[PDB]
């Protein structure tokens, strides 16, 4: 019923920094409202009962009337200062285990709030032990780690192929491609925007044939349009950009017929421009050269003043051999050729041996090796006409370039509205394929974390193997929210978990998902771990802080402690705490056998396996997930059939039989 | 066992033989480099395998090459080739593989694979012979056309070199025969294309045939014929069409169709001229 | 004692491929000759008794006269097809196991071979259990995971700093930069490139501070050449270049008094090139433009006509404003302007209110929006001689620059020399003032593997560490060639591993090293395992498979089996391999504490410990490497300190102890 | 405890009277932001850090800040900030820390580290005052610079925001006093550098003079005079080295100097004027 808190904020030139804290429970927040209209709503929203603020603190009107108002000095809102103070009170050497680190402008608030708090309490203050990132967008949330991992745009190392986005992409235009590349690293959460691309995505479905020619004609208009208002644009941009408005009114007549609303919509959005289209038929010829440097861009019958300077020039090509001819077979000089050089100018080459037969009507203009080059009257003064006429209309050339982009600019709004339509459609063309190529269904939502899978599949491993992959249901609630999956390596317990991940992934862009049925809950932040201890146990602790009921955590392969069972007592101490007091959506996977107790242990947790199969003279990896943990120990067989020498792994059999007679 | 294409077919129809409704071939290289056929039709016990391919099994157990005329194909295949076969029957079966004389076990769902590296190995001479990688691919796509246009009811998935090429999804009983027509023969087809449904008792023709009036030969490729299942050529078919084409219009332009004729057993009857030919003609009025 | 083996070869357009074999032994080799010479070196090296030919074979000189040749079909030597049949016969899906995955050359020629032996022999041939590279370079190998683990110039997630590079990159030319960076990626072993190197950094380590800055005015000259051959050079390239000719005297007289005989060499070796210096001189204005394109850049007193034609147009500047103001003070119109336009040519502008107090001369060129532009007699003729002078001008020189490249292109090769030279020179300069300032000391070489470091330091860690770094020392032998460790987490294992590979790599391109003594062995290749599964068992046998007596073996935390002992099981039987029979330089980190028991097992194995100290319960990592095992586990100290809640760690340390209630 | 230059050199003779050979000075802002000395002199025992910052010391825990004057001087800086400190002394100690009444282990070699945030940090006022950070930064080089020349035979590290700015080098005795001259002064000093070596008994002038003929005032910053380690100032021997340098060239620029003088533990006369006016008019000729 009352809040009575404490808060704190800073600006600097990005932004406005925040952080609130209660000392009768311990709370301790932070956060970063970007723009000055957020940091004001923020402000009521907490309705702090004192804030500090820094005695630079340019935005009074935010925080003039309210209560509690508090100068200090700057150096106290010292990042590091901050960092340095912050390490002690918690007892660490990061805020990693938090996942605040890359917040300093909340943090820098934060650090003269824990300064100024030290010295006013004095009173009991290891109740304050945490501090959580308030996320403005509690859409989802994703850390670096699960970025890289899950190998949405950026494979392990580095490389483009095996991600989520080289299946998928099979975009035909370029802006469509990226942003593709945006909807994955931007999921959202609202209903209205899922139901809208599922249902467009489905009346698509029939006419993916007819539109995805068209729309690769278009090329890269994004681009294109970028040029344009930079006055950059070359030739052959607005010879595309021409052919791109060819196919509108094709792309208007293939949309109409589409029953969707939403379609409909994207329709109307796409637009029309035969204005622009006319003027581009008219003033460009057909394929034009990479320059304008050079002429040849604008048409004839466009201007006026253009042809007749041209038909000044192209009197030339038809003199010149005229000439040539002429006075080759007047003499009986075979070796005569008409030619041009930038310095001299025209002149007429005979060769050394020929050069005294030449009559010499002809002056020596210029002497070479093996060649002597004359010129006549006639040659001299149809010289000075060509060149500067060519001159004039290059220059004209240049001037009504120039005058076609004053023409287009003025569209320029709607053209932006017209290239971010089109990329649009290119995207949901493109799912509308996959779907029904790839064989995928669409998904629902409920109320409450919850997932519940039949016969998931993995999107991208699927495709690379050209043999079966093993499809697995999955039924996840928020009272069986753990799985606890031991068995053998390459037995498929990553992908198992990885699988699932994506599938929610897709749901939360609004696609369609590789199974025969996907129900599932909200998912607000998605958090990954992958194993290997600098390493290991800095990150467990950041997944451990933020996570939450609605969350998705998933744990490969963790405990590599310092010996063989203090890793594990780390573990079990884990699991406990995600299922006991998160009751998180949680899928464990660990090669200690030991864990496997916990059912019995826990409500609410149960035990799974990928169940592999010895026999003949091999292992056959079923990739078939079945209830109960697993049988044994797999990873002798593993070893020797990935590539170990057999002499080896004789003397491992060995010691494993000793190890066996001790129990 | 002459082309690679003729290698597709028996396999092809052999899963049809076992009830298989999804077949999918994966082939690389005009089929010389690799042809996998994946089928979901019924499946093969470990006993039957061995010897389907060890040739002296059969000498007494004497009973089970009974099974398939399939599994006399397979022998001619396997001894000639690098070949590599798995499957699994029924239910809680484990799968089961066989390399050219030796078999191990497998982990496959209920159905059977077949893949083969270029047919020939032992012959230094009839691989060499073998034509193109390009053109070999087409005659194996038209081979699989024509079985996609007979059995409307089975998918058939067609990639090559990894990359896939042709999808042909299934029609069930009840549903949509526009999306398999347009995937097989292209949207030039769908376009123009007018169907056809005559019947004087046993007598019953189905199909299309594409308008006159706009055709142009460029739609003209197509010109199918079958009869229970298979396409059989015969000079009486072939002028009862021209006829009715070139008696709508004078101009005696290529015609595109693809027909489908279903009766009782007699190899051929003049009927059958005329009964077909009054079909066609009244549809185009 | 004589050679009676089987040998195969193929060619395509890169190279030729080999491999060996004996069915009377097993071995199975292969190897990839880089050239057509070292490829007949190979052969009668090998002087195999059969050898097999793809019937496509080009080179025939090679193969005519050897005894057993044979004609084999093309379709056998198939990579895919090759790979295949191996696979089976190993008894693997991949060839990472022995370490020849990318040599696709030799591959096709052991695919044919495999595949004629199998139909040849039909008789025992399990005893034909593997395949090893004959490396043509056995100067010093390295794998991917050697070359971004040690970060020696990619970080492990991409970026630049923090890596070897980063340190010793004190470089002032890019080119030289770039040699560096070679150097890191090739080390060799002729122990006189070595000394020349060591040399070559005492005899300079007193000059660094005058012939550093020198160095940085002659710029990235390797790139410039590469441009001057391509005829791509730009104005700004040869004034870079022509004032990096004028350091040539300066350095001369710097390197004159350094007695050092490798240093005279590089002093030699430089050039002096004083022809190509006067020639830039006068060719080129002190500052040119960007480009030739626009003129600009040949200077005036450089060629006679040159000049002549820009005296024409340099009549122009003078004529235009006496005609501007012999016209506005005529008329008195001070709105008067002389200017130009492409299309129209030149102009007399008067505004538009003045414009109706033009004189009768006036004739109306251009019509404007608030002025009348005009032409008059005087002004129309002599446009045509400016804008056709300057023409004339600037096209001859485009000639003349055209000519600088004719000249200077017989020099290439010398330039060549003189860009390898200086390049080496900031190389070595560099690495002496780094072996001052960072205090580094020579290494010295032995006959047999075997290393010695005293108070051995990380290069790296030990300059971002503002606090001290624990220094500590290493002996290593052929008769003490194992150290097994164990310990905690940030203890400081994998470093004092990792410091003593790159104290080795530094040794071998012949620079100094940090530590107070370093003695040290031949080495022949480095190998790298790292932590995290289908990954970790199938790279381990790569490096069994490949290592030598000779090799430097790093393994850091292996064994993460399927359960809890199998893992360890495994890694017993490793060690004793690679100590028992491979005979290496091993340094052995492991958390499994139960391997300590090996040196009373294992003659030529030893324990060592990172020792660390607990107080009360919180915890100094000493870093300070001591004789014997570790004393415990130190995992659950570890989580604790990176930022794990303290609620957790009571629920762990609690598990623990029932953990070692069960004996 | 008024300049941040004050506070170094401060702790820099604390750690010289501890026998340092390598001095470690580390700086970031003027020294507001970081102050790090590390010192490898005789450090510092558990009980003892304890009491020098926690005065009950030398009752409870006692008879110990008689250890050291530095002891004393500890005090008054940790109180007005947030002191780092961390020491191993002897032989096979832990290394120990304290904040200013809070203390605890650690790990280090045998020695003695000291970090400072920006001084004071409950005092309002006296930080406001502090003012620039790179002028600062030249003023704590200035110092460090005159303690650089008196000890020929410590090294000692200056650094600035990280990255070093200087390295000064110790001689060693039957060394080399010119690597540590021309780090010290530049090149430029080294360059017209003419040493002087004066001795009447007792009376010992040790030291440098540039040559007035090639001399500049760019040289002329550098004009140090010190006796037995430390710099006084008195206006005799400003006299004395003027008069010979306005007598050798009646130009009157201004010199070049660094110049020790050393002598018994009396303080006084006139013979100290002559004396130096004497030893360096000859040197010049
Ligand atoms: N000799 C040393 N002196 C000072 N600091 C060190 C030293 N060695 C390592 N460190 C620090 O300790 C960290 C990691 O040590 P590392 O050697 O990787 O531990 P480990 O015992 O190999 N096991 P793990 O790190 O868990 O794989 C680094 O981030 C360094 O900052
Ligand atoms: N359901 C499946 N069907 C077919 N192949 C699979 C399946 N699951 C996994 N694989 C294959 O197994 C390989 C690696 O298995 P993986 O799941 O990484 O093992 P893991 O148990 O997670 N151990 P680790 O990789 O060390 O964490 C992949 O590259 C796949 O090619």
């Amino acid at each position: 019923r009352q809040d009575n808190l404490l808060a704190a904020i800073w600006q600097d030139s990005k932004g406005f920094g925040y952080a609130t804290l209660d000392i009768s429970s311990g709370r301790f927040r932070l956060s970063e409202p970007a723009d000055r209209e957020t940091m004001a709503a923020e402000l009521q929203r907490t309705n702090p009962a004192e804030l500090l603020y820094a005695e630079d603190f340019a935005e009074m009107s935010l925080i003039e009337g309210r209560r509690g108002l508090r100068r200090r000095p700057l150096w106290e809102f010292e990042i590091d200062t901050a960092r340095q103070q912050l390490n002690l009170q918690f007892g660490t050497r990061d805020l990693v285990g938090f996942g605040v680190e890359n917040a300093p402008r909340g943090l820098s608030a934060a650090g003269a709030l824990l300064q100024y708090a030290k010295c006013t309490q004095r009173t009991t203050l290891p109740h304050i032990r945490s501090i959580t990132m308030e996320r403005e967008q509690d859409s989802i949330i994703m850390d670096a780690a699960t970025r890289r991992n899950l190998e949405i745009t950026q494979n392990l190392a580095g490389g483009a192929e095996n991600t989520l986005a080289s299946v998928l992409d099979s975009t035909v235009t370029p802006m469509g491609s990226r942003m593709l590349k945006r909807w994955l690293h931007m999921p959202v959460r609202d209903t209205r925007v899922l139901l809208e691309r599922q249902q467009t995505i489905g009346a698509l479905q029939d006419f993916t044939a007819g539109l995805q020619p068209v729309l690769r004609q278009v090329g890269d208009l994004e681009r294109i349009l970028a040029r344009l208002a930079l006055r950059t644009a070359r030739p052959r941009d607005l010879a595309r950009m021409r052919h791109a408005f060819q196919q509108l009114p094709e792309l208007r007549a293939q949309l109409e017929t589409v029953d969707s609303a939403p379609v409909q919509a994207l329709r109307e959005k796409m637009g029309e421009f035969a204005e622009l289209r006319d003027l581009l038929e008219r003033a460009i010829i057909d394929t034009p050269p990479v320059l304008v440097r050079d002429g040849g861009v604008i048409a004839s019958g466009y201007n006026e003043e253009l042809d007749e300077w041209r038909a000044l020039a192209d009197g030339a090509t038809d003199y010149l051999e005229r000439l040539e001819v002429r006075e080759r077979e007047r003499t009986g000089l075979d070796t005569l050729k008409v030619g041009f050089n930038a310095v001299h100018g025209y002149y007429i080459q005979i060769s050394r041996g020929q050069s005294h037969l030449a009559p010499i009507n002809y002056m020596r203009r210029q002497t070479l090796k093996n060649a002597e080059r004359y010129i006549i009257p006639e040659l001299k003064e149809y010289e000075d006409k060509v060149l500067t006429s060519k001159g004039k209309a290059l220059a004209l050339e240049k001037q009504l370039y120039e005058e076609l982009f004053d023409l287009l600019l003025p569209h320029l709004e709607a053209l932006q509205q017209s290239a971010s339509a089109l990329a649009e459609l290119d995207v949901l063309v493109n799912l509308a394929e996959r779907a029904y190529t790839l064989n995928y269904t669409s998904p629902t939502f409920i109320d409450k974390p919850g997932i519940r899978i039949t016969e998931g599949r993995h999107p991208v491993v699927e495709q690379v193997l050209n043999e079966p992959f093993i499809a697995n249901p999955l039924n996840l609630s928020p009272q069986r929210r753990m799985l606890i999956i031991t068995g053998p390596n390459m037995g498929g317990k990553s992908t198992y978990m990885r699988q699932t991940a994506l599938i929610a992934l897709m749901a939360y862009i609004g696609s369609y998902v590789p199974a025969q049925k996907v129900e599932i809950g909200p998912i607000d932040r998605i958090f990954t771990r992958v194993g290997a201890f600098m390493v290991e146990m800095t990150e467990t602790a950041n997944i451990l802080h933020n996570a939450t009921e609605y969350s998705l955590v998933l744990m490969d392969e963790i405990g590599r402690g310092t010996s063989t069972y203090d890793g594990l007592s780390l573990a079990w101490a884990v699991a406990e705490n995600l299922a006991n007091k998160i009751k998180a959506l949680t899928l464990f996977a660990t090669h200690y056998f030991e864990l496997t107790q916990l059912p019995e242990k826990m409500e609410g947790v149960a035990n799974v396996h990928l169940d592999a199969l010895e026999h003949g003279d091999t292992i056959a990896f079923m990739h078939s997930v079945q209830d109960g943990a697993a049988s044994k120990s797999y990873g002798l067989a593993v070893a020797a059939l990935a590539g170990v020498p057999k002499e080896v792994i004789k003397r491992a059999r060995q010691k494993l039989r000793e190890l066996e007679s001790i129990s | 066992v002459e082309r690679p294409a003729s290698v597709v077919k028996e396999l092809v129809e052999n899963s049809l033989d076992a009830g298989a409704t999804r077949i999918d071939i994966d082939i690389e290289r005009g089929g010389a480099k690799l042809i996998r056929i994946r089928d979901n039709g019924s499946g093969i016990k470990k006993d039957e395998l061995a010897l389907a391919l060890a040739i002296a099994s059969l000498d007494d157990l004497e009973a089970i090459i009974s099974l398939g005329f399939r599994g006399e194909a397979l022998a001619s295949i396997s001894s000639v080739s690098r070949l590599t076969l798995t499957s699994r029957t029924a239910e809680q079966q484990e799968a089961w593989q066989a390399y050219a004389v030796t078999v191990k076990p497998a982990a496959h769902p209920v159905g059977t694979t077949l893949e083969v590296l270029d047919l020939f190995y032992n012959t230094p001479a009839r691989r060499k012979f073998l034509r193109t990688e390009k053109t070999e691919f087409n005659h194996i796509d038209e081979i699989i056309r024509r079985i996609a246009l007979a059995r409307f009811d089975v998918t058939i998935n067609l990639s090559h070199n990894g990359k896939i090429v042709r999808q042909y999804r299934a029609v069930p009983e009840g549903g949509q025969k526009e999306r398999r027509l347009g995937a097989i023969l292209g949207t030039a087809f769908l376009e123009q294309a007018l169907a056809i449904e005559w019947q004087h008792g046993d007598l019953t023709l189905r199909g299309w045939v594409a308008d006159p009036n706009h055709t142009t030969p460029a739609l003209a490729e197509i010109q199918y014929f079958y009869v229970n299942g298979r396409m059989m050529r015969d000079r009486l078919i072939n002028h009862a069409i021209r006829q009715a084409y070139e008696d709508k219009l004078g101009a005696d332009q290529q015609p595109a169709f693809v027909l489908y004729l279903e009766i009782d057993p007699h190899q051929v009857s003049r009927l059958v001229h005329d009964f077909i030919y009054q079909g066609v003609l009244s549809v185009l009025q």
